[PDB]
C-alpha cells in the first residue's frame, strides 16, 4: 500500500 | 559468562517491548542480560507466545516518552494504524498546528501522526538513527532528512487540488482531498484509493518538478 517517501527507482 | 543483572536503567524482570521477525513489536518481560560478543543482548519473553535475543535497538520501553525527550531522528516504535506496532523515527515533535502529535516515519516508508500516548522509546538506539532501518531507499531518505532539518522545503497544496503523485513508478493522476500539517491526503483517481503523504516528498509532482530543476 504504501509508496514511502521517494519515487521507486 | 557475560550474565548481567541490570545495564543501566534496563533491569531484569522490567516490562518491554520487543521487536519480533515479523517486524511488529510486542509486549513482554526482560528475563536476561548477556555480553556476547561486541555487545549486550536482551532476553525478552514475550506475554502472549514466544522468546527473543535481542539487541538493545529492538527493544523499547514499556512507557511513553515525556515529548520534551524526543527530538527529530530519534527511534521509537508507534502504533501503526492502516493497528500494529511498528518502529519508526521521529520526523516532527508536537505543535499547535500539528495538533501536538508526532509526525513518524516507519520503518516501510509510511507516514502519520501519532499522539503522545502512542509511541515508546526504542531502548538503545544507534547513535545514527537510521543505521539500523533495512530498507535502504528508506534508510537514505531517513538519513537526508534528519541531516537536513529544520531545513523543509514543501508544497502549498489546497484541497480540490489536481496533481500527479508516484507510486511504484508510475505517476497518477490525483487530487488532494485533505491537509493535515505536514501532510497531505491524496486521492488516486484511477484506483480511487487514498494515501497520506508528507507534503516535502518528491513523490508528489510540484515538489519533483522543483527538485528536478533545482538540481
Amino acid at each position: 500500500s504504501t509508496g514511502g517517501k521517494a519515487p521507486r527507482k | 559468562g557475560g550474565e548481567l543483572s541490570k545495564d543501566g536503567d534496563l533491569i531484569v524482570s522490567m516490562r518491554i517491548l520487543g521487536k519480533k521477525r515479523t517486524k511488529t513489536w510486542h509486549k513482554g518481560t526482560l528475563i536476561a542480560i548477556q555480553t556476547v560478543g561486541p555487545g549486550k543482548k536482551y532476553k525478552v519473553k514475550f506475554d502472549n507466545k514466544g522468546k527473543s535475543l535481542l539487541s538493545g535497538n529492538h527493544i523499547a520501553y514499556d512507557y511513553h516518552p515525556p515529548a520534551d525527550k524526543l527530538y527529530v531522528g530519534s527511534r521509537v516504535v508507534a502504533k501503526y494504524k492502516d493497528v500494529w506496532l511498528y518502529a519508526g523515527i521521529v520526523a516532527e515533535t508536537p505543535n499547535v498546528k500539528n495538533k501536538l502529535r508526532f509526525l513518524i516515519f516507519f520503518d516501510d516508508g509510511y507516514a502519520s501522526y501519532v499522539t503522545q500516548s502512542e509511541l515508546y522509546p526504542i531502548c538503545r538506539p544507534l547513535k545514527k538513527t537510521w543505521e539500523d532501518i533495512e530498507d535502504i531507499s528508506c534508510r537514505d531518505f531517513i538519513e537526508e532528512y534528519v541531516t537536513a532539518y529544520p531545513n523543509r522545503p514543501m508544497v502549498l497544496l489546497k484541497s480540490g487540488q489536481l496533481i500527479k503523485t508516484e507510486w511504484e513508478g508510475t505517476w497518477w493522476k490525483s487530487r488532494v482531498e485533505e491537509v493535515d500539517g505536514s501532510l497531505v491526503r491524496i486521492l488516486f483517481l484511477d484506483d480511487k484509493r487514498c494515501e497520506w503523504i508528507y507534503r516535502g516528498s518528491t513523490r508528489l509532482e510540484p515538489m519533483f518538478s522543483m527538485k528536478t530543476s533545482s538540481a
